């Protein structure tokens, strides 16, 4: 009937976790172990972060150079002829 | 324009990668209490 | 951590005191003017600038003043 | 049924209700069944399941509508464009938990069930913890967006 | 937006976001670190300006440009 | 002090009534008070009050 | 129980408290000791539930001002009438209503303005009205100036009259609290008697002379030949020579055989093909219908008759499981609080403004008005304004008695209680719901407009490239153009012209109505009402929530409805009352009425107005650039501002002078309103004080000292000036537009 | 005078409401507020929605300092009832404020020592201009 307390400070305060799922296992054991051998080494954020951004720069400088024609319209250049100045300059 | 293949690649590297690299690393410098 | 200041102007009016939605001012001995009173403020800690302080004192210009200063989560008026 | 709003907890005194939408019995096993809330689950794999299903997903909205949507190269495009949102996903949690995850810190998450059982915290809230979910997410992700085109732009049953 | 509207109708709003981000399921495994608030009242008259004047500026450099060079004199 | 009904011009550098005259209403004669003088003015401040108290070498023009 | 209750002469009239400017109110009454009270003297001028506390002076003093304003209103009635009489063009615009102006204005020849009195036809010369009176007067069946006079005169005793009872009921029997509370009678009364027998009475009226007078003017009979309104009247026989059925006498009406008035009690949809409006003998059975219905719904509540509902055992039985007590202890809100009532009030007769100005348009009910397009755009745009402005009125209202009317000790009847109590929720929904239709609304234009700069059109959101067709829009117009043959069998044809159903009917040239299309260029604009109006419930609400207590200020209901800000403190708590929510409301109000009012005019010039030729060929003003230029904010600039803003702007030295003028002038308003909406009183208040200093230097210094404006002052201000030129602004506009053009 | 200590008192009747408690008072502060009441009224709460106190003790947890400061304001002026709160940390570390030698701060008292006191007229500070490269303010002085 009362509520507040001292001793169980986290009754007092809201800090349940309304959705906590205690389940220590839920897939298959060989499927995690083929899991965790190939995406356990992408862990160590401090050799993951230059991983990254090394990664897109040279995935935007092979795409940005190495681009097609038919794709890009600032590739394929002007194909026509240009118009005229309108004071009669070029 | 000379090499005509530099623009394709500098601005990818500099509207792209140049903000996305030094936001990173001002917001490590921002959100820390050393 | 806002600076409050009571200069020796307080004819223990003790408005200043009332207003104060903190618990900041507080009346203390102090003979000079009429009634031995004068304003204190020792829980500058608490003052959020609400400046409802100033808006009370009838002096001349004032004697209560407050400067604000460095900010934080209790005078920032947070409730989150 | 008579009364279906109340408060969390039954506490008044904390900030909100525990509605049909929040606290109820398809919903609170749904929600707890999800892998961001499975607690004792190794972060990795978490991260993983997460990433998959992201990357899986994401494939849509960017070959069905993109610039090159009328190409040849219509579905390479839309992929090419998930693997890039998710690598810069992926960035942006590994700057996340560096900025918010110390590497002594015990927990951050919270300790207690809903009746107060003293249970524990989620490891998901740990500096290592984070770096692990964020790698299985980047994993889960370009396998997804991969699995996604191979489905899409190699084999039969169009949509 | 800046200068006609004032600081302590946002914060009031601010109040109430907050709240929305923590009362919700599968977005508050985040959390942030700065405890978000509304403008300073100096700092939005300074942004208010610094948009009017930016918008002065380029509204009139466009003109400008466009009504002169469209035609050369 | 100065005598009672006694008009009196101020001098006070950061009084809304600088320059300005009032009629004295009533000097405290205790020993230890710091502004006895006791004046009111015919024209109210941005705060609305028109009595103040000043020390007796602070205002005088008679 | 119920019954009449009046204190006999509760207050002497005389002039001594007229004497005293500041009397009501004793906080001011003392003098203007410095120049802030000159403005809250007529600020507070009428804040009735501020100067006394008891309810009974307030209802008195509410009383008398509506007889007050009825008063003006009459006054306002009979001058437009007099006017129509004295200075009009009226009976020649009877003899050719689709060549000749509206005008019921002269002006003085002056210092050269004689220019205004432009030549509207008929050998008349005066500024063209548009308030649409010569067509409500064409279908009242009034047919001369003299019959115009008297109601002129009729007008002016009725304003005395008002103003007499308002004398009368605050002077000599004013009634008591106890007789203003009967809201059951008061509801009974005002259905049966002041709606339903008001209905039956203009019915008989139409029934009577205005069919048959308007039948005669759609025969092509002189004005001056027609009989008299009085000839229909004591001779049944020389209106049986248009409807026969009135031969057959009252006896169809008593025996239940009324099924042989179909001659002029009809049901047919559609306009008159003649005079592009509705068929009279369908308004009249309208009528008819709605007086009974009125009147019959006038016996609901409980009197001292036994019988009837009362609304209190009505409430209290709605309670629900998810609703807390229901509805109980709100019928004690409505009875001791004036302004719970007027906000209820305010926002229904707002939205039924813009029902109206929704309706007039689509189902032209004058003879001849969908043919004037001027008459037909102002009749829409001044209705959306007033509506606009009502809504907010309602909101404001509800904030003041959330402020100073709520209490709780007897509001533990948890329906406002209960909506009170998550606010935090309602408003961050409504918050998460503005922000999602302001992208998925202003986005989508954005795109069109930078892909339609980047020369790729292709990838825009036209009707050409990809598609966002309103289906469920497109669905209710083919249902409501097939009701007359399933779901209608008896009307003869659809309500309305604008579904899809129909064809094209034309008034002798230009067009009246036509099915409208609905393509993504108004999916797009759709969408963006909808987001504007969202922005402006969600301030509105956020006030009235809030107007009691938050987390910044848990105190704020001591503070009042009306305050600048409580400090610089908390970081900073500037607007922070409910006024300043509904001084925040007002802009988003007027930018949606805007955007309102500015697809109306466009579309209708492009896809509904024009002037067909022979053959069937029918061109529209601008030319159906609508449905292609208005998805970029580039196509809004030029092909609406920038080009039909080219009839103003070069309207000098023509009779469409003062448009061209009040452009100007509305724009600098708004410019003016500027400085008051960005600048802040400490500023002028340091300003003055040098301004003083240069007084004082030659003895000039009034008595009165010159304090510069209030925090609150400075905002009302501002938004005042912002509203008056921008609304002056458009209407200058479009009426310069519309009259040379339409 | 010794501070009062606090207790397990129950808490007023109350459906809820969204206006409570959030994470701040598990990383930080919070307050509660405690009061003594001669029957069971009506009381409107500082956080939106009204409650009905209990006969005797109540006590309130609330966030804030000004929330308890506006609510025993309403209580000392509406229902005549004396009233104290306190602070909590997130260790169980009680602090006692507001009456804190039990009369409130209006009425003068013994035994209180004078804070942020200057002895000259406000109009007296030095300028701004000669405390320059030395941290003092103006007014510190
Ligand atoms: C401040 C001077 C300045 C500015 C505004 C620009 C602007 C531009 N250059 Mg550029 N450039 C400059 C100096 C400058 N240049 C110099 C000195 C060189 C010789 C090394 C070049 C060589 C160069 C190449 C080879 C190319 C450009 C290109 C471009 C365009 C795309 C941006 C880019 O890729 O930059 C890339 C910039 C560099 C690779 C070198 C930067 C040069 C100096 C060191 C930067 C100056 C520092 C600056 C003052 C500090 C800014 C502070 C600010 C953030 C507050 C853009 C219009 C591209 C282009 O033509 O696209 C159409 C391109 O391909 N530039
Ligand atoms: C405009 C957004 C958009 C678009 C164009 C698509 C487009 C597509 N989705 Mg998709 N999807 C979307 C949003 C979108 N999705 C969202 C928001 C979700 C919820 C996470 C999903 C969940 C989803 C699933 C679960 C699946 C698709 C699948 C598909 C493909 C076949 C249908 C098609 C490419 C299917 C697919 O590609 O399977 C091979 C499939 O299985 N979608
Ligand atoms: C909100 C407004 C809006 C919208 C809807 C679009 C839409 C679009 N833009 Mg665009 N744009 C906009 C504003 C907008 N624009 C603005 C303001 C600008 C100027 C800054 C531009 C500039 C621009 C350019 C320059 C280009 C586009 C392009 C495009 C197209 C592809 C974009 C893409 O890959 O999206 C991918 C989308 C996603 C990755 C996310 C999809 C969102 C998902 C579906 C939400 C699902 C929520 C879910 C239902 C919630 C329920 C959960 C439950 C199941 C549990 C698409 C039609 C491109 C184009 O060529 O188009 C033809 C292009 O090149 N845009
Ligand atoms: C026969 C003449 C007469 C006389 C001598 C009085 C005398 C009095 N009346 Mg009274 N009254 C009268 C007629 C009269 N009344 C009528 C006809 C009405 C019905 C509308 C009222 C309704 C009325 C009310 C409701 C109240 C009074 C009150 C009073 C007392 C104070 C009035 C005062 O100082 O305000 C003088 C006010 C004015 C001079 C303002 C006049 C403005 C008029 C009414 C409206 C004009 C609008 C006009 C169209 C302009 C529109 C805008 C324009 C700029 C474009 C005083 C005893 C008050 C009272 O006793 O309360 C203590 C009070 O509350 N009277
Ligand atoms: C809201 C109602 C209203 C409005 C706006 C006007 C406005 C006007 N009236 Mg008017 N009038 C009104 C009611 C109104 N009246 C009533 C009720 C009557 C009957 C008593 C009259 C009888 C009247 C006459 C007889 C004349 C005007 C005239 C005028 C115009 C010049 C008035 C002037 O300068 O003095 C002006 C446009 C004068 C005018 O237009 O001159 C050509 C003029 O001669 N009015
Ligand atoms: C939604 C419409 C509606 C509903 C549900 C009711 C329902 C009711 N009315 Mg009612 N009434 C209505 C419209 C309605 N009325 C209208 C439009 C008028 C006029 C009346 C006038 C009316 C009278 C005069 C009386 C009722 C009464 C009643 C009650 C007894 C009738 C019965 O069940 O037999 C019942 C609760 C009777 C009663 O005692 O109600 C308390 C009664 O005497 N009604
Ligand atoms: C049924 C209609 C109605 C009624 C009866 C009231 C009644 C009231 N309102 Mg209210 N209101 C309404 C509609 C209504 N309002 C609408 C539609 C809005 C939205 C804009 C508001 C917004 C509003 C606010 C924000 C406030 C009120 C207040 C009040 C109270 C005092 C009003 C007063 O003294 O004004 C005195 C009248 C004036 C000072 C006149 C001001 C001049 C106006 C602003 C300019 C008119 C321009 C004109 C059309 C043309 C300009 C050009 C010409 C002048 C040359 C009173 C109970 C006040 C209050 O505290 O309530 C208790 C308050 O603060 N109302
Ligand atoms: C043109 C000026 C302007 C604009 C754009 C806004 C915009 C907004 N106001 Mg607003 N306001 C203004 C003037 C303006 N105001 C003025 C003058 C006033 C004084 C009366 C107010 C008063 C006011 C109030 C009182 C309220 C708002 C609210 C809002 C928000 C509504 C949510 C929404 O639709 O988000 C949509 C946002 C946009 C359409 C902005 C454009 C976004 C573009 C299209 C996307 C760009 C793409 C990408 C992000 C660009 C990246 C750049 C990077 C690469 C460098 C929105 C941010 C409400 C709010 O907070 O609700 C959330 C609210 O309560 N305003
Ligand atoms: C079209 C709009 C408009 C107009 C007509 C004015 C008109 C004026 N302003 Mg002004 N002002 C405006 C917009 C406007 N302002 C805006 C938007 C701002 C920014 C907030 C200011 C800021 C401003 C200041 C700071 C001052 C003026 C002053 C003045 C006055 C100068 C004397 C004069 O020219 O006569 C005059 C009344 C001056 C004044 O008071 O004159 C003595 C002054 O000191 N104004
Ligand atoms: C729509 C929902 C609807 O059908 O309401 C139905 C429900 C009302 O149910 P009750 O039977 O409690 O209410 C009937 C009466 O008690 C008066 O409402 O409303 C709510 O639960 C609150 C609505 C919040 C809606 C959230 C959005």
């Amino acid at each position: 009937s009362v509520y507040f307390d001292l001793g169980e400070i986290d009754n007092t305060t809201g800090n349940w976790d309304l959705y906590g799922n205690d389940d220590p296992n839920r897939y298959n054991g060989f499927q995690n172990k083929f899991f965790e051998t190939f995406a356990g080494a992408f862990t160590k954020r401090g050799l993951l972060l230059k991983f990254l951004v090394l990664g897109g720069a040279t995935t935007i400088g092979y795409l940005g150079s190495t681009s097609s024609p038919d794709l890009l319209a600032i590739k394929n250049g002007p194909k026509q002829v240009p118009v005229m100045g309108p004071r009669g300059r070029k | 324009m000379t090499a005509s293949y530099l623009p394709s690649i500098f601005v990818p590297l500099i509207g792209l990668v140049f903000p996305a690299i030094t936001m990173a690393s001002l917001f490590i410098y921002i959100e820390q209490d050393e | 951590a806002h600076s409050v200041k009571i200069y020796d102007t307080c004819i223990g009016c003790t408005q200043c005191v009332r207003a104060c939605p903190t618990d900041v001012l507080e009346m203390v001995p102090w003979d000079g003017c009429k009634a031995s009173q004068i304003a204190s403020a020792p829980r500058t800690e608490d003052c959020v600038g609400c400046k409802r302080c100033e808006s009370a004192c009838p002096t001349d210009f004032l004697s209560v003043r407050v400067y604000l200063g460095a900010e934080t989560t209790r005078s920032m008026g947070l409730a989150y | 049924k008579y009364q279906v709003i109340e408060p969390l907890n039954g506490d008044p005194f904390i900030g909100g209700f525990e509605t049909p939408v929040t606290s109820s019995p398809l919903i609170a096993w749904y929600l707890s069944n999800l892998p961001a809330y499975r607690t004792a689950v190794a972060p990795l794999l978490r991260g993983v399941e997460i990433g998959l299903a992201h990357g899986y997903l994401l494939v849509g909205p960017f070959v069905l509508t993109g610039p090159l949507r009328n190409s040849a190269v219509r579905g390479e495009a839309g992929s090419l464009a998930a693997a890039g949102l998710v690598t810069i996903l992926t960035m942006c949690l590994t700057i996340y938990g560096i900025a918010s995850f110390k590497e002594g810190e015990p927990s951050k998450a919270p300790s207690l069930t809903l009746t107060g059982r003293q249970k524990d915290a989620d490891k998901l809230q740990t500096a290592e913890g984070w770096a692990s979910f964020t790698g299985g997410w980047f994993f889960g992700g370009l396998s997804g967006v991969a699995w996604a085109y191979i489905l899409l732009y190699v084999l039969n049953l169009p949509y | 937006m800046f200068l006609i509207s004032w600081r302590g109708y946002w914060q009031e709003l601010i109040e109430t976001l907050a709240w929305a981000h923590e009362r919700t399921p599968l977005a508050n495994l985040v959390r942030w670190k700065d405890k978000p608030v509304a403008l300073s009242i100096v700092q939005a008259r300074l942004v208010g300006l610094a948009h009017f004047s930016v918008g002065y500026i380029f509204t009139y450099a466009a003109f400008l440009i466009a009504s002169t060079s469209g035609k050369f004199g | 002090g100065p005598k009672r009904g006694s008009i009196v011009k101020v001098l006070r550098r950061e009084s809304y009534w600088f320059n300005d005259t009032g009629k004295v209403v009533a000097v405290d004669q205790a020993p230890g008070v710091r502004y006895p003088v006791v004046v009111r003015f015919d024209k109210v401040n941005y705060a609305g009050v028109s009595t103040n108290n000043y020390s007796p070498d602070e205002l005088e023009a008679a | 129980e119920v019954k009449i209750m009046v204190e006999k002469d509760p207050v002497k009239t005389s002039f001594e408290k007229w004497a005293k400017p500041g009397h009501f109110s004793r906080t001011l009454a003392k003098g203007p000791n410095t120049t802030t009270w000159i403005w809250n003297l007529h600020a507070d001028a009428h804040d009735f539930d501020s100067h006394t506390n008891d309810l009974e002076e307030i209802s008195r003093k509410v009383f008398s001002a509506h007889f007050g304003q009825l008063a003006v209103i009459f006054i306002w009635l009979s001058g437009m009438y007099f006017h129509g009489a004295r200075f009009s063009n009226y009976e020649a615009w009877l003899s050719d209503p689709t060549h000749i102006k509206p005008s019921a204005q002269v002006v003085w020849p002056i210092v050269g303005q004689k220019i205004l009195n432009g030549d509207v036809g008929g050998g008349f010369q005066g500024i063209q009205i548009t308030s649409g009176f010569f067509q409500l007067w064409r279908a009242s069946g009034i047919t001369s100036e003299l019959q115009l006079y008297t109601t002129a005169i009729g007008g002016l005793i009725f304003a005395a009259l008002m103003l007499f009872a308002g004398w009368f009921h605050y002077h000599k029997a004013a009634p008591k609290l106890a007789w203003f509370q009967n809201v059951e009678s008061m509801l009974n009364h005002h259905l049966a008697g002041l709606l339903g027998l008001g209905s039956l009475a203009w019915a008989g009226h139409q029934v009577h002379v205005s069919l048959p007078i308007n039948r005669l003017l759609d025969a092509g009979v002189d004005p001056k030949e027609i009989p008299l309104p009085h000839e229909f009247i004591l001779n049944r026989d020389l209106l049986a020579q248009l409807y026969p059925s009135f031969s057959k006498g009252l006896t169809p009406f008593f025996t239940l055989n009324w099924s042989e008035y179909s001659d002029f009690l009809t049901f047919r949809g559609g306009l008159n093909p003649v005079t592009g409006g509705l068929w009279l003998t369908d308004t009249a059975h309208h009528h008819l219908a709605i007086a009974v219905l009125f009147l019959v719904a006038g016996h609901m509540y409980r009197t001292n008759f036994g019988i009837g509902h009362s609304m209190k055992e009505i409430l209290e039985a709605h309670k629900g499981p998810f609703t807390g007590e229901g509805h109980k202890g709100l019928y004690e809100i409505l009875t001791t609080s004036w302004h719970a009532q007027l906000a209820i009030n305010l926002a229904m007769l707002g939205s039924l403004t813009i029902i109206v100005a929704h309706h007039m348009y689509a189902m032209p009910p004058y003879p001849y008005l969908a043919t004037d397009y001027a008459t037909q755009l102002s009749l829409f745009t001044h209705h959306m304004w007033i509506g606009g402005f009502l809504v907010v009125g309602a909101a404001a209202h509800a904030a003041i008695f959330m402020v100073r009317d709520y209490d709780p000790t007897t509001q533990y009847n948890n329906l406002l209680d209960r909506v009170l109590r998550h606010r935090d929720a309602i408003i961050s929904h409504l918050n998460w719901v503005c922000i999602f239709l302001g992208f998925h609304s202003f986005g989508l234009y954005i795109h069109n407009d930078t892909m339609s700069a980047l020369g790729r059109p292709q990838d825009m959101f036209s009707d050409t490239a990809i598609q966002l067709q309103p289906v469920f829009a497109q669905w209710i117009q083919n249902t409501h153009a097939l009701a007359p043959s399933l779901t209608a069998p008896n009307a003869t044809a659809s309500t309305s012209l604008t579904w899809g159903g129909g064809d094209l009917v034309a008034v002798g040239g230009k067009v009246a109505l036509l099915p409208i299309p609905l393509g993504t260029a108004d999916f797009l604009v759709h969408h963006i009402h909808a987001f504007t109006i969202h922005v402006t419930v969600l301030i509105l609400l956020k006030g009235v929530l809030f107007a009691r207590s938050s987390r910044l200020i848990p105190d704020k209901a001591n503070l009042g409805f009306r305050f600048p800000c409580d400090g610089p403190g908390r970081g900073g708590t500037c607007q922070v009352s409910a006024w300043d929510h509904v001084f925040l409301g007002l802009f988003w109000m007027y930018n949606a009425i805007s955007v309102v009012i500015f697809h109306f005019s466009w579309k209708m010039q492009s896809d509904v107005w024009g002037s067909i030729s022979d053959q069937g060929v029918v061109t529209h003003i601008t030319g159906g650039n609508f449905a292609q230029s208005s998805i970029t904010i580039n196509g809004w600039l030029r092909d609406f501002l920038w080009a039909q803003a080219s009839q103003v702007i070069q309207s000098y030295g023509s009779s469409l002078s003062a448009y061209g003028l009040l452009f100007l002038g509305a724009h600098f308003v708004w410019a003016f309103s500027l400085m008051f909406l960005f600048s802040g009183r400490g500023y002028w208040q340091e300003l003055i004080e040098s301004i003083v200093w240069a007084h004082n230097k030659l003895k000039v210094a009034p008595a009165i000292q010159p304090r510069a404006l209030s925090i609150v002052q400075g905002r009302a201000v501002g938004v005042a000036h912002y509203l008056l030129g921008g609304i002056a602004t458009t209407w200058a506009f479009f009426l310069a537009r519309i009259i040379s053009v339409g | 005078t010794p501070p009062t200590l606090n207790a397990d008192t129950p808490a007023p009747i109350f459906g809820g409401s969204t206006g409570g408690l959030l994470r701040k008072a598990q990383v930080e502060e919070f307050y509660v507020i405690t009061w003594e009441s001669p029957k069971e009224q009506i009381f409107e709460m500082p956080t939106g929605g009204a409650a009905i106190m209990r006969s005797g003790p109540n006590l309130l947890k609330l966030a804030r300092k000004e929330q308890c400061l506006a609510l025993g304001a309403r209580l000392r002026t509406k229902f005549k009832i004396q009233y104290q709160f306190y602070r909590v940390f997130p260790n169980g570390e009680v602090q006692y404020l507001h009456p804190k030698d039990g009369v409130y701060p209006e009425k003068v008292n013994a035994g209180r020592s004078p804070v942020g006191v200057n002895n000259r007229s406000i109009g007296k500070n030095a300028n701004p201009a000669e405390l320059k490269f030395a941290h003092k303010q103006a007014y510190d002085l």
